């Protein structure tokens, strides 16, 4: 049906009932989680604080996962009993690692209930990172004290980053604990996280899909491939900025410098993404707290394997974390390539033109001769061009399934990122 | 950083009283501080940690208390060889900051 | 018996690098942190830093960071800091201290290295 008898529906049939459905998923996750914010300003004791809160995870897991929310609360008993067992010893971080790995993998065999297990995930995951976090962050020292029972718990079940919300380090959630004032910032930063993720779900729930069709008088395979991938981007930036906004509500999210608070829990951003500068920020600013936890307890422990053999480990425990799908593995996979190579390239260039062509821009103490030049400025948009191209064919798997399904729709582009990248590396290794 | 004050910077009793060190934390520290002794001349020794829980070895007159951004120890019965600075230490996390330090003396 | 063996008293002239040791004797080296305070003359403690030796990821205070460093011997079983661009504010007693496991309050101390730099 053409343009006009599809605008005279898109209100009826793609406004009301997408938002009305993101509202009922959550309305109840939202409630628990502002309890849980009135409940911790009472000055009530910090155990009673974190009984609460498993309280809450309880509740809500319960809510959203009828029954099989064992396989997470197992997951976090067991998680614990690995944390008595050697908390004096200094390899915690490797004992919780090693059980977070034979879980997800016990897991992924596909033998317990798959049709709930698939879809618990999203939380599963977010426990084991907690986890395996503090095993580290109590080894290099970053966290004193292994925590008693009720706290290890009350850290896991945060009721605002239980079921969609962000990893948050342990001290991140300790200075949520004991609370802060209920200012105006607070539910400024509530309202517009909200508002972004309402806006973020209903604009990838059927503006994605009937992009350039309606949207454009443009019309393929690369035109799906492009709006397949932009769906992609924001059906995520609804999680982003849902989970964003309930870990702002229950308290957590929030920086303090020079007795300046300020609310600035950033999950996604969108404009890093689309409009992006290079595949490496757009894999780092895809999921900031994810981002930030696999470099810091994936990275940097794989590095004595060698640079590439780091990058690749990391990918591949993010690809474990995600869950195993051959379209999504095949991305975590080609991701690897294309950002590693991407890097190396504009490093080189960076180097040779001694101009700001690095995957970053640079800070302003850079010791490149054209800063500004429009040499630059063409050569960070060729490579920003390479970057939407680079999203818009791996993106192509998302739309809305093992080998054979991968191999054809990356047939029908005829291996385009996949050759881009090897001529960049061909490229970077013919000037070195 | 975190900033530790810590009270009297110098006081004296007699053998067999009962005195009270307390340590004021700027930030918000949950029940994670130790309390350490060192004599004239030696290495620190670990007295409390947790800062109730003794360590394994020290008599039983020492009693540390406290929670939040109030902690204090307790040496009631003074024995001779109680005498020496007293270091309150944080332990919620890095960097951890020690006390001015408390020096116990004769009167 | 847990015992942390240290170097002796060294002499430095200003500007100057210096290197302690700090050999383990009674445990497993590689099972529990290994902290480096500092102590001046007449004042409180201050935490200069701490290395993991089961992997060699280090963890220092903002305020000695680029001027102290720490490396391990897992053969012998020895903690080294090395002090580098050393002036008068550096003439102090610096102590190694295992962390004690569950908690990081340090519970075996070692004996110090009385550093003074002068002329
Ligand atoms: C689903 C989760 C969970 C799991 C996860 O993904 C997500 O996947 C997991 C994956 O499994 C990862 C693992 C991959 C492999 C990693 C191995 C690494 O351990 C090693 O890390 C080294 C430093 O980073 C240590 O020290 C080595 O590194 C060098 C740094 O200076 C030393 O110098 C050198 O010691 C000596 O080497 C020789 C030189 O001449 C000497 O000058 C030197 O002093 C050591 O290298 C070797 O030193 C030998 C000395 O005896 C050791 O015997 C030997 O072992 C070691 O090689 C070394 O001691 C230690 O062992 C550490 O990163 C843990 C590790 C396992 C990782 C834990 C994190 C993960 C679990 C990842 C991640 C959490
Ligand atoms: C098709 C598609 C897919 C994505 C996408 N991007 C990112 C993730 C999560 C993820 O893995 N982040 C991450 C962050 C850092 C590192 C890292 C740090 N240091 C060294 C080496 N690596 C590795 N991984 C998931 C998806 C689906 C984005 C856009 N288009
Ligand atoms: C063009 C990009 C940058 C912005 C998109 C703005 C959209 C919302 C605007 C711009 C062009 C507009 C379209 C222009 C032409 C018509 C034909 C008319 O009979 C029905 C409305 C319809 C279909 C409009 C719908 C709304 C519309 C698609
Ligand atoms: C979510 C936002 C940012 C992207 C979508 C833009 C929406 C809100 C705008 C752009 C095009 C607009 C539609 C254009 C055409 C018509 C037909 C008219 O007889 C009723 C209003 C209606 C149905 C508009 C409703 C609002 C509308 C759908
Ligand atoms: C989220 C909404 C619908 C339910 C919660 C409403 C109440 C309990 C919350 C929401 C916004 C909050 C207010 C926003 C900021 C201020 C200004 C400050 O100077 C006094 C507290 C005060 C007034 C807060 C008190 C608590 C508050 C009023
Ligand atoms: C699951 C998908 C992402 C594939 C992941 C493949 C990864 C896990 C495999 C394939 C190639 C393997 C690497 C091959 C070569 C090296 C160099 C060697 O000195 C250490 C092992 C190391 C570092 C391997 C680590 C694990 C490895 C990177
Ligand atoms: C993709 C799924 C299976 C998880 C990712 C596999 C990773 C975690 C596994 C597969 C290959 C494994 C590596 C194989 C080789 C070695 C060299 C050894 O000296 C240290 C362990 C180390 C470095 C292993 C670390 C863990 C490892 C990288
Ligand atoms: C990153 C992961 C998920 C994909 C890459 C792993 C590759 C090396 C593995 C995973 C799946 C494997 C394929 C699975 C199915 C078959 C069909 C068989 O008759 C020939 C081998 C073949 C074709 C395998 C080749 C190697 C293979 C493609
Ligand atoms: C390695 C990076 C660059 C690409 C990541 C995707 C790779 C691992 C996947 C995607 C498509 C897969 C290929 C699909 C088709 C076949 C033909 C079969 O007869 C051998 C395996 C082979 C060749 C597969 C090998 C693995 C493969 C190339
Ligand atoms: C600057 C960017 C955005 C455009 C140019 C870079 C890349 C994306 C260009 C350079 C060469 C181009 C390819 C040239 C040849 C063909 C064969 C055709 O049957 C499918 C399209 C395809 C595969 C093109 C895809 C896009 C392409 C790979
Ligand atoms: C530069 C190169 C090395 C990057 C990797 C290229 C690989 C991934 C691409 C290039 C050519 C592709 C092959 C082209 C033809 C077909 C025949 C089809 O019936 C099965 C897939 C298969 C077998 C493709 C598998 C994947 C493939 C081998
Ligand atoms: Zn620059």
């Amino acid at each position: 049906f053409s343009r006009q008898e599809f605008f005279q529906q898109l209100l009826q049939g793609c406004l009301l009932p997408t938002a009305q459905q993101g509202l009922d998923q959550i309305w109840l996750l939202l409630a628990i989680c502002l309890a849980c914010r009135l409940l911790w300003r009472l000055g009530l004791p910090s155990y009673l604080k974190h009984a609460s809160t498993v309280a809450g995870g309880f509740f809500s897991l319960y809510h959203f996962f009828q029954l099989h929310m064992v396989w997470v609360v197992l997951l976090s008993l067991l998680c614990y009993l690995v944390l008595f067992l050697c908390r004096h010893s200094s390899h915690r971080g490797v004992f919780l690692s090693v059980t977070i790995l034979i879980y997800l993998l016990m897991g992924e065999m596909h033998m317990v209930d798959t049709v709930t297990w698939h879809k618990m995930r999203g939380a599963q995951m977010i426990v084991a990172m907690k986890a395996v976090s503090l095993g580290f962050d109590l080894d290099r020292g970053e966290v004193g004290t292994v925590p008693s029972p009720v706290e290890f718990m009350g850290y896991l079940y945060f009721v605002g980053t239980i079921v969609f919300g962000p990893w948050i380090s342990f001290h991140s959630y300790l200075q949520a604990v004991q609370g802060r004032p209920l200012s105006c910032r607070w539910l400024q930063k509530v309202a517009r996280s909200l508002a972004l993720a309402l806006l973020c779900l209903v604009l990838s729930t059927c503006v994605g899909p009937y992009l350039f069709p309606y949207f454009i008088p443009l019309n393929a395979r690369w035109l799906r491939a492009y709006e397949s991938a932009v769906s992609f981007h924001f059906s995520n930036y609804f999680v982003g900025f849902l989970s964003e906004a309930t870990a702002t509500l229950a308290g957590a999210g929030f920086t303090e410098e020079k007795d300046h608070l300020e609310w600035d829990l950033t999950v996604s951003k969108p404009l890093n993404v689309e409009l992006p500068r290079s595949m490496v920020e757009v894999v780092t600013s895809w999921n900031l707290p994810m981002s930030y936890w696999l470099n810091n307890y994936v990275f940097k422990n794989a590095l004595r394997l060698g640079t590439f053999s780091a990058v690749l480990v990391t990918y591949a425990a993010s690809a474990l974390l995600h869950g195993f799908s051959f379209h999504l593995a095949a991305v975590l996979l080609s991701l690897a390539f294309i950002t590693y190579v991407e890097h190396v390239l504009r490093k080189r260039l960076a180097r040779i033109l001694s101009a700001c062509v690095l995957s970053k821009r640079c800070p302003p103490d850079c010791s490149h001769q054209h800063r500004l030049g429009l040499g630059v400025r063409a050569l960070n948009l060729l490579f920003g061009a390479l970057a939407i191209f680079h999203l818009a064919y791996l993106g192509s798997l998302f739309d809305v399934y093992g080998m054979a399904y991968t191999v054809h729709k990356w047939s029908e582009l005829s291996w385009a990122s996949h050759w881009v990248t090897f001529g960049c590396w061909i490229f970077y290794r013919l000037i070195g | 950083d975190i900033h530790m004050t810590q009270s009297p910077a110098s006081l004296s009793a007699f053998v067999g009283e009962t005195v009270t060190i307390t340590c004021r934390t700027s930030e918000n520290i949950f029940s994670y501080l130790a309390w350490y002794q060192q004599k004239q001349g030696k290495s620190p020794q670990l007295l409390v940690y947790n800062a109730k829980t003794l360590t394994s070895g020290v008599p039983s007159r020492f009693s540390g208390s406290g929670s939040g951004t109030q902690f204090s120890l307790k040496i009631n019965s003074l024995q001779p060889e109680d005498f020496g600075s007293y270091y309150c230490q944080h332990h919620y996390g890095s960097p951890y900051t020690f006390g001015g330090g408390t020096k116990l003396e004769i009167k | 018996e847990i015992q942390l063996q240290q170097s002796g008293a060294e002499l430095v002239k200003p500007g100057a690098s210096v290197k302690m040791s700090c050999k383990v004797s009674g445990y497993s080296f590689t099972g529990y942190n290994m902290n480096w305070v500092k102590q001046s003359h007449g004042k409180s403690l201050e935490w200069i830093g701490n290395i993991n030796p089961y992997y060699v990821s280090t963890n220092y205070n903002q305020k000695f960071t680029g001027k102290a460093t720490f490396t391990v011997d897992r053969s012998s079983s020895t903690a080294y800091m090395q002090l580098d661009s050393l002036t008068s504010e550096d003439s102090a007693v610096y102590y190694c201290a295992r962390s004690y496991g569950s908690s990081h309050t340090f519970a075996y101390w070692g004996q110090g290295t009385l550093v003074t730099v002068s002329s």
